[PDB]
RNA sequence: UAUAUAGGCGUCUGGGGGGAACGCGGGGAAGUGAAACAUCUCAGUACCCGUAGGAAGAGAAAACAAAAUGUGAUUCCGUGA
RNA sequence: AUGGCGUGCCUUUUGAAGAAUGAGCCUGCGAGUCAGGGACAUGUCGCGAGGUUAACCCGGGUGGGGUAGCCGCAGCGAAAGCGAGUCUGAAUAGGGCGUAUCCACACAAGAGUGUGUGGUGUAGUGGUGUGUUCUGGACCCGAAGCGGAGUGAUCUACCCAU
RNA sequence: GGGUGAAAGGCCAAUCAAACUCCGUGAUAGCUGGUUCUCCCCGAAAUGCAUUUAGGUGCAGCGUCGCAUGUUUCUUGCCGGAGGUAGAGCUACUGGAUGGCCACGUCAGCCAAACUCCGAAUGCCGGUAAGUCCAAGAGUGCGGCAGUGGGACGGCGGGGGAUAAGCUCCGUGCGUCGAGAGGGAAACAGCCCAGAUCGCCGGCUAAGGCCCCUAAGCGUGUGCUAAGUGGAAAAGGAUGUGCAGUCGUGAUUGUGCGCCGAUAAUGUAGCGGGGCUCAAGCACACCGCCGAAGCCGCGGCAGCCAAUUG
RNA sequence: AGACGAUGUAUACGGACUGACGCCUGCCCGGUGCUGGAAGGUUAAGAGGACCCGUUAACUGUGAAGCGGAGAAUUUAAGCCCCAGUAAACGGCGGUGGUAACUAUAACCAUCCUAAGGUAGCGAAAUUCCUUGUCGGGUAAGUUCCGACCUG
RNA sequence: GCGGCAGGACGAAAAGACCCCGGGACCUUCACUACAACUUGGUAUUGGUGCUCGAGGGCCUCUAACCUCGGACCGUAAUCCGGUUCAGGGACAGUGCCUGGUGGGUAGUUUAACUGGGGCGGUUGCCUCCUAAAAUGUAACGGAGGCGCCCAAAGGUUCCCUCAACCUGGACGGCAAUCAGGUGUUGAGUGUAAGUGCACAAGGGAGCUUGACUGCGAGACGGACAUGUCGAGCAGGGACGAAAGUCGGGACUAGUGAUCCGGCACCUCUGAGUGGAAGGGGUGUCGCUCAACGGAUAAAAGGUACCCCGGGGAUAACAGGCUGAUCUUCCCCAAGAGUCCAUAUCGACGGGAUGGUUUGGCACCUCGAUGUCGGCUCGUCGCAUCCUGGGGCUGGAGCAGGUCCCAAGGGUUGGGCUGUUCGCCCAUUAAAGCGGCACGCGAGCUGGGUUUAGAACGUCGUGAGACAGUUCGGUCUCU
RNA sequence: UUACGGCGGUCCAUAGCGGCAGGGAAACGCCCGGUCCCAUCCCGAACCCGGAAGCUAAGCCUGCCAGCGCCGAUGAUACUACCCUUCCGGGUGGAAAAGUAGGACACCGCCGAACA
């Protein structure tokens, strides 16, 4: 199963994307770039 | 009774659209071709379709290169 | 059955029915339209019931309005649309 | 006398003289309408940056008033808003939609011609004619059936009294 | 939507799987029918897409009228392009596949819509030089009004069918009919010739014809055909016959006509009739004429355009 | 309201199927009904209203009282769930694979399956497709007819 | 002109009843959605003590509300209806409001289209190849296959690398494991079908990373429209790389669902007296096998032989038309069997036609009607001759045959069984021919068959009902 | 200028792949070592760095070979647009593939090298 996970800040959901429950689990943090104008980190 | 078959696709029209000597304005697409038949050359780039376009204006050419057929503007 | 009623008796006054449309109150369709069809529409229309009067209803703010801002019962017409 | 040539009319069809439909005949009646400050095109006429009144009141009438209102005149935006600008946006970054249009000059040079100073200066609206259209039966004829309120057992089905 | 029913959906005033009458009501119908005077100018479509849709309808395509733009449109010659069909080819791949030599390999002869080392003609897209140009009554953009959305057969390239059908579904700046009369094909929407403004008791032609019906040749020259072949047909069969080949007679190969095979039901009845070989048949030559509402001639109308006349 | 039932009272009245008489009426309570039982599970209204949220006297952002918006738990009844009865309730009634001392047949027996596997009686029938089944009677000749057989 | 006969005028009559199409009507049920009716609790009417399970419930009893179609009495010179009064029941029943359940008992409806007629079957959107006729585009119930995803690396970027197969040499270990070394230019490999591409790699390795970004976008492709598709370039702030540079997911094209109405977070946008809130609005995104995939509703199956109306020859059954696969009658070549001998007589395998007489294909005429199998009555034509008549050949002694050619003048019986046609049989005969003519002939006849309404049997269906399955009954109009 | 070394261009083999013989002056090469910068799914093989012992034996370079592969007319034919033809067939333009004649051991462009 492919569920719809939003990525979160850690200040301030911009986004959505495809992750799995299975392959990856302990779901995922990233980084991504409007609010603060940087690249924050931000985790499912 | 019978018939397994009996379905096809939209054909989308995938064909040379300017040939030869033509005039083509600066973001004027050419060639849309799936898979790159056509490659390349100095003022066209080719897109994450394989469609190629025109960089700069001018008249496009067909010539060829390494054995390789490539499209390319050359400037009036 | 007794305080009395229910009834009974005698007497005076009224009501009962008809009418073309308009009135106000209460019940209240379907075909139709939605290119089907239930919500919705047709429509509070047809039809029915009560009850009028020359007209009838409504009517004398437990009303509108938005402050540098006021109008002043109700009904009906034009516009807001 | 005779000779040449020549298969009704309408409807509906790929195609009809059709053995496809419709009419025995004649005379008379019998199908695109009208209402609304309706809507969009388009003539024509009044007045023009303005045009025009509706209820209504005064009139012997079709003639006088009556400015409430509607349309034009500034836009862009979800809105607050700001306005030849405005909106999205961090943005004298682009792009969207407006600035009547057509001219010269300036700059830029270019990726299809842009931005400005300067001149020119816009045209709508109210009657009425025609086309079509909206809401009404809306060009005329034709169902089987649906609902409401009544009328029927002198025919027939059954029961009751005699 | 009730009655009655020893039960059939029977009967309830000649009508009943829901009586009758009036009113809603001029109910509604993507369905069938009907719509009435004239002339002028122009003139379709029967396709694509979508559809509780396929016989309806929306938008595009094609028609018209008016306002823009003013040859861009169409045609032909040049030029610059991409293509993977016809054809061909395969120790060029992918399969299928025949016979030798020794499974492979080698030596040959192959086959293919979904095979390609190859590879046209045509069409397509653009640029360009003229032509048409008192016209195509073009092309493109915007608007008012449309209708059409059941096509048919013929030619050429295909699929489905049995390579059957007057079959069915497609392609084609393919034709015609639909919406085109006239002449030819005996008769005969789709075939050949040709586009009807009107009048004429005038000519020249087209396809197709010229013994008589029937307008014009019993036309002329050199051959063929004996079967009424011409005026239906096959696999085959055969000392019919005319010419040109090849080792006075036999074989042999081509080729023009001809013979048999040949045979369904009202009456000849497979020339349109008569009649034709004394060719009116067939083949190639060659002069003529006939023949249309075409073209021309003379005269009268109207539409658009540019100078009443063209 | 009242009426018929009925100026009747379970030897009566209403409904369902079957259809004089004779001999009979087998097996199935899984499904669906109907009848009873209710110990629990789930649940509607109505009660109940913790915890939240809006506003504002007080405190400069912090929140109790008034007022009113949202309303959770906890509470039940019949039904359904569950357990029984009932087939003259609606209904339902099996499969292949082997075996006898010549052949053939299968008393018998193996193994699946279901709630249970069709008993008596009848059978080519108002039921039988192949079909004019085959056999006997009737007829010069019987796709009909009558009597049997059973591959219903 | 008159008397007659009925073959045709696709005769007259009835806008086909069959068939399909779309409108209606009744009927059915585990279609959908209501409602009646029935039952359940709460709460009004509705009160008083008692005993208890309780974190307001369960019950006891009483009489005064309320009930009795129990009696007597009176209004009253009547089995109605009131009033009085004894006897009963009793805060229960009934009734109002609220509410769960059961609910074809009724009501309104729905129940797709394509389709070489309809039904049954199959199919419906998207991607790929061929049909497709060398631009693009292009039909069929033509021919082949896929998809409703997966990957935190199978993405980004910077580096480096070359495969499969094949031959030769090696413990376990072989035409398959790994090991070296040769020939090897694309056969291998590409997350996933097929095609187009890719060896310069888009194929095979590794290091760091998250651009699988935010605000935008000149310009074209493609299209009825709604969709869809490519995109240099500019800015912010990042990744890799020394740099130039590339990076807005994946070699490419399938992996998706418009609007409406809701859900969540975010933003000072608005806040119907005012200041707040509720609700609305924006940006970001979530909920549809709306798969019949441009989705008619949030919500839907069947029967009609009891049928009805509007249409159609746009579309079936009968007949005509074309076709001739299949049938039918001849024919070409002879492998053969006939003692030997292909051709007295049969003739396999294969090939070519005739006929339109069977089963079909097609849908051209007729649905504002072309009325129906067999039999009777009456025929008429063809010859592919059953008999009679004339011939050749014979494996023809004779008698009686066989086979082929010619010939259409006449003649070709009566019964049994079945609705029959056909067929089997019976007794005869010189012989018991085959076909066409709307499978000749119902304005000439019959009505046994088929094919309306009644009804039972077997079967399938929950049911209404259904069956080229049986069974008995069933208006034949016209001067 | 000569058998030199780089970096290119061609609608990329007439340039290729083999065969046989030649070349070393500067340069390109193999080579010589692993401390320093940097590397191996293991190895200083390769990638790097540091040097010049030994040689042209290989790469690279230049000859001469049609040995495979490639290129390829002319002329016919297939096919074909348009036309004419009552089936058949031809008329005026286009025009292959295949095979054949033969081509071919490439041809150019500006930057160095030692000798000018
Ligand atoms: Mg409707
Ligand atoms: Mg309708
Ligand atoms: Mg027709
Ligand atoms: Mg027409
Ligand atoms: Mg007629
Ligand atoms: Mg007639
Ligand atoms: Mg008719
Ligand atoms: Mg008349
Ligand atoms: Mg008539
Ligand atoms: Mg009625
Ligand atoms: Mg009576
Ligand atoms: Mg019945
Ligand atoms: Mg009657
Ligand atoms: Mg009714
Ligand atoms: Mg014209
Ligand atoms: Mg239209
Ligand atoms: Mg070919
Ligand atoms: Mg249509
Ligand atoms: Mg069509
Ligand atoms: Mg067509
Ligand atoms: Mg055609
Ligand atoms: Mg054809
Ligand atoms: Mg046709
Ligand atoms: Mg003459
Ligand atoms: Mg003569
Ligand atoms: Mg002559
Ligand atoms: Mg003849
Ligand atoms: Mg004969
Ligand atoms: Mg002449
Ligand atoms: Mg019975
Ligand atoms: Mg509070
Ligand atoms: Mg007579
Ligand atoms: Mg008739
Ligand atoms: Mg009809
Ligand atoms: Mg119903
Ligand atoms: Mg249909
Ligand atoms: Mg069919
Ligand atoms: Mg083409
Ligand atoms: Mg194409
Ligand atoms: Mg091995
Ligand atoms: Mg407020
Ligand atoms: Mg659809
Ligand atoms: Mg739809
Ligand atoms: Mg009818
Ligand atoms: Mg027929
Ligand atoms: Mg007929
Ligand atoms: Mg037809
Ligand atoms: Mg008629
Ligand atoms: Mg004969
Ligand atoms: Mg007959
Ligand atoms: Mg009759
Ligand atoms: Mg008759
Ligand atoms: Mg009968
Ligand atoms: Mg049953
Ligand atoms: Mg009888």
């Amino acid at each position: 199963i492919r569920p719809i996970v939003k990525l979160r800040s850690t200040a301030g959901y911009t986004y959505v994307t495809r992750k799995n429950r299975r392959n990856d689990p302990d779901r995922i943090v990233l980084r991504k770039y409007p609010v603060l104008r940087r690249h924050v980190e931000f985790r499912e | 009774s019978s018939s397994r078959n009996g379905r096809d696709s939209a054909a989308q029209r995938l064909g040379v659209k300017r040939f030869g000597g033509q005039v083509v304005k600066a973001g004027e697409i050419l060639v849309r071709q799936r898979g790159t038949h056509f490659h390349p050359g100095v003022n066209v780039g080719r897109g994450g379709d394989d469609t190629l376009f025109a960089l700069a204006p001018g008249a496009v050419e067909f010539g060829a290169k390494r054995g390789r057929k490539t499209v390319n503007i050359v400037p009036v």
